[PDB]
């Protein structure tokens, strides 16, 4: 009675995406129920506290499917409970793989991680978010992430993680204060290694214990909701955790594992299942606005179509029960179409991670600015390739890891320069088309890599040039939320107006959407330069509505202060042009009045 | 007026100098700061009072200060001072004063005293003008408040007028000047007497909001005040009189660099009873705002 | 089915305001139902002579909301009973907490007090008083108090005091010759210790036994009423008696209490809805079975605090909306401590919700100033003076309590300077001027004869007294003064508009003159607070013509010298005191006089 007809049935054609309705531990104020998918088992039973951990007590009866399931009177929440599966000779204890929470039973994950029976009622608030936020229409607003890994963001006391419920109010002020649009957050499904970041996934289905409990998350994410904040989650699909006791051969034999070790088999039914119940269960449970899917290149290639099937599978299975959600894809091999509809062949994600201009960015900013003139092309080159997708420029915490140092590190010169450098980065990448995602700790130029057993190096906010820099991001999100210019990543939206100031090292586009027309001056080298002209579409008179040298930044203060009035003689093919005065390391952008 | 005890000397002149003054200039205004609850300092000496024409509401400001100098988290905790600062407001004629003597001396910044992050800082801070505004009394608001400079205020150097550049004090600056033209235009606001002021509600302390009419004859104003970063939807307040109304004022416009929230006016009252009141209206209240509203002639 | 599923569902909620409809004994004519709030407990029994009393005889059955019921054949009116509650290993005899009378089976209350099953049956006559009481119409009209304590009033014999009902034809007699509007009793609930006075309660539902049974009572207040007389009943929901079988860990854990410096552990837990059930029906109680027309709350501070009690805040809002929509022309007074804003604001105003505040910042600035020397009041002037920017605050009664009377504070007559003659005008001057200040009034007991000693309860007031001059002239000026007040509606309105001062300045000789109005009625008061005469005395006034002395302290008739206008006194129109017209008068030594202009 369990299991419906239907649920058997649908659990075989790889179709059950509600799976975790009847999978798992379900409670019921007398007893909790347990269903668990284990094929290739001759015995499977439930054990806990509630029985003495008798291996004969409650052993769940088989359906069909290769489903078992059977229901413990005196099971109830809090409780934990254990798989004891037996194939043939050998019997093993295992995870819940559909546990809901869990937590370490000796106090460390390392050593421990048990299933909890639990319930996940919860009222929310965000009604009025939910009904308002926009999915794929996103291509046409700002959408700036603020990437995050909660344990690493702030610190209650040195060690010490905020609680889920403890980091809301602090993680939305910033965020408002910052005008950042979305929260991405590093997984926060249940892990045993702190140290992984969360990506070697042993509970899909369970928010790490670490911060608190399920609806821990749930009011974080209601919270962040009315703030009118969004939520990203990563999810890691290409991989399960090298875990003993939880989804490595499980029944018994391969299973969750293909008939290296831990990558899921997609041929199989119940493993399709399981993970875009889990897409669901996080979009709908926890009403996340956005899934990021990392390393989509080894789900691609061995092409594994059973993996390219999945992944335009999941998509589309995301997209028709939630039409107002987000799917975000990192593909380092340019597999065409990521963002692409599935219909025009593509693998069905909204957004892509443009990491080619990232590199690009990067490398160019490395070099001294002497150099930067014979490397004009990285720098002027990355419109040829920013339209092949809906991409989201991306500063991440791989970026400040493993001896890549922190954008401050990487930045070149003396630290007056190389906040100059960061502004003009951070300036570029608002102003050069696609969606924009920092990582936390970028915004204020901290100076170490990305430490997880730590708290982001905060002190540095009383440093001039660090609190310039958080001002400089402030702004640029402020424009950004404000000038619909730059809400159009298309091709449409960008006007180059000049790219050959190659010994300069000067660059200058415009950003367009209709009739309005935003202005980026761009100066990559330490040599201030003044009577600089350039060309622009419309006469009359120009505002300079940003400036990276600004002082509020901690830049010298060079800029074009008094109302630029432009001036009718042909420049850069343009029919007026603005005398301009470019600050050094500092972008101007500039509205016509 | 102490020695510490009572000094009649003082007392003495203090009643003749606001005498000679109205006699010969009767138009004149005298203004006492009194740190006792020293009864009469704004009433008449031939009611025994020491004859100033207002007094500075210094309950007001240090209660006041201390509830939002407070967490929003906590500030549930302490609705009790907030709403409480009304059965003090009537006791004296008043002008409610935010001085140089609080933005100095450690005590920090207007700006500096209240919580969050600056996005939260400036929304705080145009509650505060926008509560001061609303509740009974003159207002004294000292230099550079109105743009919600960060340093103490020293005498050795000029305020930060640069900060008049950055868009979140250009925002206070000119939310002041609305909440100023909204006072020198309506004259619900410029009686300050117990009849000029009504109770919506007060007992929503677990979220914060409290609402309260300024009215004088048929004009009346309300104001809506929310005190926590979370927006409230369809929250209902009760009106004395249903028909259409109009939102005067929003502190979350973005003009001051808000949200952008609001009821965006035609608002019209249900003729359901909310607050023991006649009718009601369903309002949207945006995050850490106060709303000042009007029916519609 | 005792209890009905409403009664359940109201009781979980904190809206059972009947509830002593059902909980306690209630008495049929073959046996007595049994209703007992105890919600840890495993079991509850009713033990008594009706089953020798054996625990397992009747044990109640539990239903909804830890409310325990059971019926008991042969249990009978006047019998003793008892509750056993049972918490796990332990089980303890507890009395009814709804007990209707009580009664101590030793004889001795300090040893044993024993619930009594009692019918409250009583056919009232005192229908034409309670279709006119008014209470919040009262603020307008005169409401003058007389503070007593039954046992202490008058005694039959040395150590034995008057019954309910003995006591009803004398205290309604003398009442009545006072002029008193309302009697004041210091509590009457059931408490063990006599000297507490009742403060410390066990029996919230039972009248004290020491004066008789219920109906006794009910009987006291009928006749009172009338007699035209009000009762005010003082009540305690601040704290309960520290008895071990009282209200004390009743299931065996917290229950009434605290899962106050004062009363430690004896704080009723406000957050309850079950005590909240208990303390506003109690409340009721007094107002629907006995037609008290008023209760009076002390300690409010106690609650307030612990800062704020908001769980008892809530509590005493909802109390005073209660009983004022039950009982629309009840009253509701409260004595508190502190400058908490608006006790006798509506809670609507977000006041507590009170009709009524015990002055006591002007009852201590009164008694300081006087207790002063007349050649010193000269530097405490302003003490006096002040009272006036306090006197509105609040809807007030000015109160001269028992509490003033007891500890070493002295009588009021012991606190008044000089010789005897001094002491007398100062009491009759003291009266005097909190007569004539805005707010009722409030007097306890033996003031009206300004009586020597501190009010001891052990024993009964010196009546003696009444026999010497001073003290007899001093009941006749609270008599007279009590006849002008009901007289002159002046005096009825407490409000700033009432009042208008003629002069305060004058501290050298130490006079008060000030004006207290109702329309065209004014009624002029000037205070002579140092024993010199004062000639050519003028004091404005607004009006001109003849001006009639109605009232003079010094009458020789009240034991003063004599010195007075005597009426007739003409205004003369010379501005005096930024006034038109003035009068030209002589002031008695440490007296009042009152003039109004002749009609």
């Amino acid at each position: 009675s369990w299991l419906t007809e239907e649920d058997i049935r649908r659990w075989e054609s790889g179709t059950f995406y509600d799976s975790y309705r009847k999978l798992g531990a379900h409670p019921d104020e007398e007893g909790t129920w347990f269903c668990v998918w284990a094929p290739h088992a001759d015995a499977v039973s439930v054990l806990g506290a509630f029985n003495n951990w008798d291996p004969e007590a409650h052993q769940l009866e088989r359906y069909g499917a290769g489903l078992w399931a059977g229901y413990v009177p005196g099971a109830l929440p809090g409780h934990a409970y254990k798989y004891r599966i037996r194939h043939g000779f050998y019997q093993a204890d295992k995870t819940d793989p559909y546990a809901f929470a869990m937590e370490p039973p000796t106090g460390s994950p390392i050593e421990g991680l048990a299933s909890i029976i639990t319930r996940l009622d919860y009222t929310w608030h965000d009604d009025a978010w939910m009904q308002r936020r926009k999915g794929p229409a996103s291509l046409y607003e700002p959408v700036s992430i603020y990437e995050v890994h909660l344990g690493s963001w702030r610190h209650k006391q040195p060690g010490v993680s905020f609680s889920y419920r403890e980091i809301a109010e602090p993680l939305a002020d910033y965020v408002q204060d910052l005008g950042f649009t979305h929260v991405e957050l590093l997984p926060i499904m249940e892990h045993p290694y702190y140290g992984s970041w969360g990506y070697q996934v042993v509970g899909y289905y369970a928010p790490t214990f670490r911060y608190g409990t399920p609806q821990d998350l749930m009011y974080l994410i209601d919270y962040l909701h009315q703030r009118g904040i969004g939520v990203i989650l990563d999810w890691v699909p290409s991989h399960f955790a090298a875990d003993p006791q939880g989804l490595v051969y499980f029944d018994g034999t391969t299973l969750f594992e293909y008939d290296g070790t831990y990558v899921f088999d997609y041929n199989k039914p119940g493993v399709r299942n399981f993970l875009i119940s889990n897409a669901l269960f996080w979009l709908d449970y926890y009403h996340v606005d956005g899934l990021r899917v990392d390393a989509v290149a080894s789900m691609l290639y061995r092409e594994n179509l059973e993996a390219i099937d999945f992944i335009k599978k999941f998509n589309e299975t995301v997209y028709l029960h939630f039409p107002e959600a987000i799917t975000i894809a990192e593909e380092s091999t340019a597999w065409p179409g990521v963002s692409a509809p599935t219909y025009n062949n593509g693998l069905g994600f909204l957004y892509k991670w443009n990491m080619g201009w990232m590199h690009d960015t990067l490398d160019y900013m490395r070099r001294d600015p002497v150099h930067r003139k014979y490397h004009h092309d990285t720098l002027t080159f990355s419109l040829w390739y920013a339209f092949s997708e809906h991409y989201i420029l991306p500063l991440s915490h791989d970026e400040v890891v493993h001896g890549k140092g922190s954008l401050w590190t990487k930045m070149p010169g003396d630290d007056w320069q190389k906040a100059a450098n960061l502004r003009l980065l951070y300036g570029h990448m608002w102003g050069h088309p696609g969606k924009k995602l920092l990582f936390m700790g970028g915004e204020f130029g901290q100076h170490h890599e990305w430490n997880h057993d730590t708290q982001l190096e905060w002190h540095l906010l009383d440093q001039p040039y660090h609190r310039g820099i958080q001002a400089w991001v402030r702004d640029l999100n402020h424009l950004y939320r404000t000038h619909p210019a730059l809400w159009h990543d298309g091709p449409e939206g960008f006007e180059w107006i000049d790219f050959n100031d190659r010994d300069q090292s000067v660059i200058c586009y415009l950003r367009k959407h209709t009739d309005r027309l935003l202005l980026f001056v761009l100066n990559f080298t330490p040599v201030p330069r003044e009577h600089y002209r350039v060309g622009v579409p419309i006469g009359g008179p120009w505002r300079e509505v940003l400036n990276s040298d600004a002082v509020a930044y901690g830049g010298s203060g060079m800029g074009n202060f008094g109302r630029v009035e432009a001036v009718p003689e042909s420049w850069h093919g343009r029919p007026f042009h603005l005398e301009l005065t470019l600050p050094p390391l500092a972008i101007l952008i500039l509205e016509p009045e | 007026l102490y020695r510490d005890r009572e000094n009649l000397e003082a007392i003495d002149f203090i009643k003749k100098f606001n005498e000679t003054v109205y006699l010969h200039f009767p138009e004149a205004i005298t203004i006492a700061e009194e740190s006792t609850a020293w009864p009469g300092v704004s009433a008449p000496t031939y009611n025994n009072g020491l004859g100033f024409l207002y007094k500075w509401n210094m309950g007001w400001m240090h209660d006041t200060l201390d509830y939002m100098r407070r967490d929003p988290v906590h500030r549930k905790y302490h609705h009790d001072t907030l709403t409480f600062s009304l059965w003090y407001a009537f006791s004296e004629h008043y002008i409610l004063p935010l001085s140089h003597d609080e933005v100095v001396h450690g005590k920090g910044s207007l700006w500096t005293k209240m919580p969050g992050d600056d996005w939260q800082k400036a929304a705080n801070l145009r509650l505060l003008y926008g509560h001061m505004w609303g509740h009974p009394g003159k207002k004294l608001l000292f230099m550079g408040g109105e743009f919600g400079q960060h340093h103490e205020w020293n005498h050795d150097t000029q305020l930060e007028w640069h900060l008049l550049d950055q868009p979140y004090h250009r925002g206070i600056q000119a939310w002041v000047r609305d909440l100023n033209h909204l006072y020198r235009t309506h004259p619900a606001l410029w009686h300050d007497g117990p009849e000029g002021f009504e109770w919506i509600d007060f007992n929503d302390r677990d979220q914060s909001v409290i609402c309260y009419l300024r009215k004088h004859t048929d004009r009346l104003l309300l104001f809506v005040l929310n005190f926590t970063p979370v927006p409230r939807e369809h929250y209902r307040v009760g009106v004395p009189i249903g028909g259409p109304w109009r939102e005067v004022l929003n502190s979350d416009a973005v003009a001051y660099g808000g949200s952008g929230m609001g009821n965006f006016g035609r608002v019209e009252a249900v003729p359901e009873s909310w607050h023991g009141r006649p009718f009601h209206l369903e309002l949207t209240l945006p995050p850490l705002a106060i709303l000042i509203l009007e029916p519609e002639s």
